[PDB]
């Protein structure tokens, strides 16, 4: 027999980086032709990186740094994205200057006011390795990579004993009306938080929080009629990502509620999974919580192992 | 798809000698990439529309003169080289041949490959409604009489459903009134034009969309009013929000500047009714967005997964017995983007043996094969790249003559014949059929290895010579789909006729969907329908056939269907299956009823609103839409009321047509006909369920073998949106905003405790 397995979750939070790391522990991993074909995703997300910072300084109103650099914005700024296929030598070398720039780093240190990805440093700072002429995208450059999912795409996996049909969906508010043609037989739902979420607001809506939204997902979620007898496993994506928010950036302003200490990655990573279980109105059902980082295949193949013991024992 | 751009020597008009089987013309394409023109024999110009022209062959391709008259005069060999011949027709079956010879050196290829490009544009024939009234207008800026004069019966005739109501129209902008005097094309510039098709079809559809979007303030569309207006309206709301996103008050100015006339209205950031009316035909506001016309599907599937577009008895030019067999039957279809062509081979003359193609017994004409297999030689890849199947059918009992007709594939293909298989993909049990992209150039043929059907059950087997060529597709007599399923070779394939897979259809459904996964069917019509009727092809592609064979020559229903659902995919005879008919860990019943599980559905509702200069008399016109899908989704057939006798602006008071349950729209396909009263057709169009858009669009009808007509336009107000089952509608509000839900969830708990 088989499982199907629901990842449910918002809108960039780690869905189908999950998926990746099933593919690379229990499916057909990733070999030297499939990491090929993501060299172009690589180079785009680069751009758009760059594309989103750039157009983030005068809304912020920050002058650059050095005038000779300032000169090279103009030129990324004309770059269309879809249509990157190569990674030239005007366009390294802007990039690369406008990365050193003490101005652009106040604006990636003020990145809370607008909407960039989280793998914005692990390539502008690898830049040497991306931009040579034999780039063979490395297993860890694909997981980092961002591909935006629309719809529903249905993967199963083989495990030996049982094949789990992980479920993948999307997360913005026009993608939650398609997530119902997936609730029917439904074994468990993966809800997947992303810890650093608690100082952005969304994409689709410029004033709402992000963890407040995450929080009322999951309370919509579990409080269904239809959702009676599915065990619920929540985890929480990005653990990396809260070390290094919580050391400048605080919980208390983002939530009053917050009687603990200040730069503490291990009691905040408490209040959160304080704040998630507390949206239970019934104490019989219990739910599975688990910290993660998707990026990390040793923390999702000790993740997961507990995870597939806590389904087979249910059922 | 790039916009179709002139070369400057296509603009400044070189001389050919036209000839017909002496006279020299200068043709010239005008600026917009629109006519050819050239200055005829009696002083007066006959325009050749370029977006109905099939095909400009030259060198030893054109047709060569025959007349002994024509030939001495002409210069009659480095004369082979300058012949160019523009073939053009609204059939495949009768064409309309334009021979040209010229008279300068290397000329005629710079000039037949440019003319081939504009021909093939996809950008030219899904342009918007506002290039195709510059195109109507072109057409009266190029007719011209003796002095060089637009004359007014040239105008009259354009727009016949009135008479009367023209020559004020005329009179209200100071130009020549009378019917027998002539403008100058100096006062009739576009400008003139606008005011001219302003003054004469009055139109209070429009209105009615500006009173309806805000616009109680009767003059202007603000600003903010007009973003509010796209990102409702006119955006398709199953799009994501980070992929497409919504547009910008810095971005929603550059059509202002681009569409509103009126600088004292401009300069306000705000757009007129003028400036409206425009941007309704704007290259922005399209039925049809930019990348579901070029060829962006995933073309690395195996050869079982793909809708292969095909043609049963290809050699034909009318029923299967009466008709006279042509070769240019294969070229004009080839070029369409037919990928299946049939060669029905026959043993040759005693003393002259020479194998021909003909139909068996039945007195139809005979062509050669070496005439034949030059034709699909010629003209196989010149529209797409993509691997042509010649379904021959063997009739040759003398092991001799097969090695003519083994030697003719050999030497007249030559490098594109794929004789040994591919060296990824061995011919081993289990291992799948290549992909399209992995045989970019490649020609299978398909023959054998070593009542209602007619010739195609009484077939010779084939010899050593024509085994060796037949690699990947070969086809076996069928048994059963147990012993289809045991056996686990995929690259055989079976073809049925009509009738036994009709009845294959609705016994097992179920299994036919998973014989399709991994082997090939080809499906032809059978021996009855002896006047060339195609049956309907949705009843063979809800079950995953990939070579549906049907008639090319007579455009009924069905071939409007199939020549309208190929051209998307950039025109290359290749659709993608949706992804559970070829996943072979899911599977679906074709005959279902309810909403797939894994599969969204949709809920269209299409609505008529009105319609532009449809015809050329007064006549009532009515509009049909179907839509061809799984059967679940074809129950409903809609129509309107027709007009009061209006051919001219015809509005329409009609009830949205409700289609509440798309349960595959990725395989179904709307189609928009506008008929006569009495029945006859005026244009069609036929829009896929998954990239139709929502709001106030315009479509432009095309005739019936799919070529763009260049006056005649509906205007739909369509709603595509996704279904939400109407057990559970409410449980679907709380996931798209699900911070209001939850303030409202606590909110009916807490009132309740008092
Ligand atoms: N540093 C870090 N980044 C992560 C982690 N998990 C996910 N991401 C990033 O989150 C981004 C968006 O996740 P994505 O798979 O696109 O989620 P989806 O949009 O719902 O499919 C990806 O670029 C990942 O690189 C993590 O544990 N650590
Ligand atoms: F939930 Al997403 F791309 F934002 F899959
Ligand atoms: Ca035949
Ligand atoms: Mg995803």
């Amino acid at each position: 027999r088989e499982l199907k397995l629901l990842l449910l979750g918002t809108g960039e939070s780690g869905k189908s980086t999950f998926i990746k790391q099933m593919r690379i522990i229990h499916g057909s991993g990733y070999s030297d032709e499939d990491k090929r074909g993501f060299t172009k995703l690589v180079y785009q997300n680069i751009f758009t990186a760059m594309q989103a910072m750039i157009r983030a300084m005068d809304t912020l109103k920050i002058p650059y740094k050095y005038e000779h650099n300032k000169a090279h914005a103009q030129l990324v700024r004309e770059v269309d994205v879809e249509k990157v296929s190569a990674f030239e030598n005007p366009y390294v070398d802007a990039i690369k200057s406008l990365w050193n720039d003490p101005g652009i780093q106040e604006c990636y240190d003020r990145r809370r006011e607008y909407q960039l990805s989280d793998s914005t440093k692990y390539y502008l700072n690898d830049l040497d390795r991306v931009a040579d002429p034999a780039y063979l995208p490395t297993q860890q450059d694909v997981l980092r990579v961002r591909v935006p999912t629309t719809g529903i795409i249905e993967y199963p996996f083989d495990l030996q004993s049982v094949i789990f049909r992980m479920v993948d969906v999307g997360g913005q508010r026009s993608e939650r009306r398609k997530w119902i043609h997936c609730f029917e037989n439904v074994t468990s739902i993966m809800f997947l938080v992303a810890l650093s979420e608690y100082d952005q607001v969304l994409v689709e809506s410029d004033n709402e929080n992000r963890m407040e939204e995450s929080k009322a997902l999951f309370r919509t979620i579990i409080t269904y009629p239809w959702f009676q007898n599915s065990s619920v496993i929540l985890f929480l994506n990005k653990k990396d990502l809260l070390e290094e928010k919580i050391m400048y950036s605080h919980l208390v302003d983002y939530f009053p509620e917050y009687d603990g200490p200040q730069r503490d990655a291990q009691a905040a990573r408490e209040f959160i999974l304080k704040m998630f279980v507390d949206l239970n109105p019934d104490s019989d059902k219990i739910i599975y919580s688990h910290f993660t980082c998707a990026t990390d295949t040793e923390n999702i193949r000790f993740v997961f192992a507990a995870v597939k013991d806590t389904i087979l024992q249910l059922n | 798809l790039e916009p179709p751009t002139v070369v400057e020597t296509l603009r400044r008009g070189s001389k050919f000698i036209k000839w017909d089987e002496r006279n020299l013309v200068t043709l010239r394409v005008d600026p917009n990439g629109f006519f050819l023109y050239w200055t005829g024999p009696n002083m007066e110009v006959d325009t050749l529309d370029i977006s109905s022209i099939r095909d400009t062959r030259t060198g030893r391709y054109a047709r060569l003169p025959k007349d002994p008259k024509i030939r001495e005069v002409l210069g009659f060999a480095r004369l082979e080289e300058k012949l160019m011949t523009v073939v053009s027709g609204p059939d495949p079956v009768n064409t309309v041949f334009l021979n040209f010879m010229a008279v300068q050196d290397d000329t005629a290829k710079v000039w037949s490959e440019e003319l081939f490009k504009l021909a093939m544009n996809i950008l030219a024939q899904n342009a918007s409604r506002n290039t195709f009234l510059r195109k109507a207008y072109t057409k009266l800026k190029l007719q011209v009489n003796q002095d060089g004069r637009i004359p007014v019966k040239n105008i009259l005739k354009m727009f016949s459903a009135d008479k009367k109501r023209v020559e004020t129209a005329l009179e209200s902008c100071g130009l020549k009134f009378n019917r027998s005097e002539s403008i100058r094309p100096d006062e009739f510039s576009l400008e003139i034009f606008e005011r001219f098709l302003n003054k004469l079809c009055l139109r209070p559809d429009i209105d009615k969309i500006l009173l309806e979007i805000g616009a109680k303030g009767k003059p202007y569309l603000t600003l903010e009013q007009l973003m509010d207006f796209i990102n409702q309206k006119q955006r398709d709301p199953r799009l994501n929000e980070v992929l497409y996103p919504p547009l910008r008050p810095s971005q929603a100015r550059l059509l202002i500047e681009k569409y509103e006339p009126n600088q004292q209205f401009l300069e306000r950031d705000q757009m007129s009714m003028e400036g409206f009316s425009r941007y309704l035909g704007g290259e922005e506001n399209g039925i049809l967005p930019l990348e579901a016309l070029d060829l962006s599907t995933d073309m690395t599937q195996p050869l079982s997964a793909y809708f292969i577009n095909s043609s049963h008895n290809t050699y034909l030019t009318a029923g299967q017995l009466a008709g006279t067999s042509s070769v240019e039957m294969y070229r004009q279809a080839l070029l369409w983007g037919c990928r299946c062509v049939e060669l029905d081979v026959w043993k040759g003359r005693p003393p002259e043996e020479e194998p021909f193609i003909t139909h068996g017994f039945t007195m139809t004409t005979e062509v050669p094969l070496r005439d034949v297999l030059e034709a699909i030689a010629e003209t196989a890849f010149k529209t797409s790249p993509y691997p042509v199947i010649l379904s021959f059918e063997n009739h040759v009992d003398s092991a001799k003559q097969q090695a003519k007709m083994a030697e003719y594939c050999r030497s007249i293909f030559g490098d594109a014949l794929l004789i040994e298989p591919l060296d990824k993909y061995p011919l081993a049990p289990g291992v799948p059929l290549p992909s399209p992209q992995d045989l970019m150039g490649r020609i299978l043929v398909k023959n054998k290895k070593r009542t209602d059907e007619g010739t195609a059950s009484s077939e010779v087997n084939a010899t050593e010579e024509m085994s060796t060529l037949v690699n990947y597709i070969e086809p076996v007599k069928f048994k059963s789909f147990e012993a289809a399923r045991k056996r686990n070779k995929c690259f055989e394939m079976s073809s049925f006729v009509e009738t036994k897979a009709m009845e294959q259809l609705t016994k097992s459904p179920m299994e036919f969907v998973e014989y399709n996964k991994q082997q090939l069917s080809r499906i032809y019509p059978k021996g009855t329908r002896v006047d060339s009727s195609n049956y309907m092809p949705q009843l063979f592609w809800n079950v995953g056939c990939q070579l549906v064979a049907l008639n090319f020559q007579t455009l009924d229903v069905a071939m409007q269907l199939n020549a309208g659902v190929f051209e998307y995919n950039g025109r290359s005879g290749y659709l993608l299956k949706p992804e559970f008919m070829r996943r072979p860990d899911k599977s679906f019943d074709p005959f279902t009823e309810v909403i797939v599980d894994g599969i969204v559905a949709n809920a269209l509702r299409v609505k008529v609103i009105s319609g532009q200069f449809l015809s050329d008399r007064k006549v009532g016109i009515y509009v049909e839409v179907d839509m061809f899908g799984l059967p679940v989704d074809t129950r409903r057939k809609y129509r309107t009321r027709t007009s009061q006798g209006n051919s001219f602006n015809p509005v329409w008071d009609e009830e949205p047509f409700d289609f509440p349950k798309v349960v595959l729209p990725t395989l179904a396909s709307l189609r928009i006909a506008a008929f006569e009263e009495g029945g006859k057709f005026v244009g069609h169009r036929i829009l896929p369920v998954s990239a139709i858009r929502s709001g106030y669009h315009y479509v432009c009808l095309r005739n019936e073998a799919n070529q763009p007509l260049c006056l005649p336009a509906l205007l739909i107000y369509t709603e595509a949106s996704d279904y939400i089952p109407d057990d559970h509608q409410d449980y679907a509000e709380a996931l798209i905003n699900p911070i209001k839900h939850v303030s409202l969830m606590d909110q009916r708990a807490r009132q309740l405790a008092a």
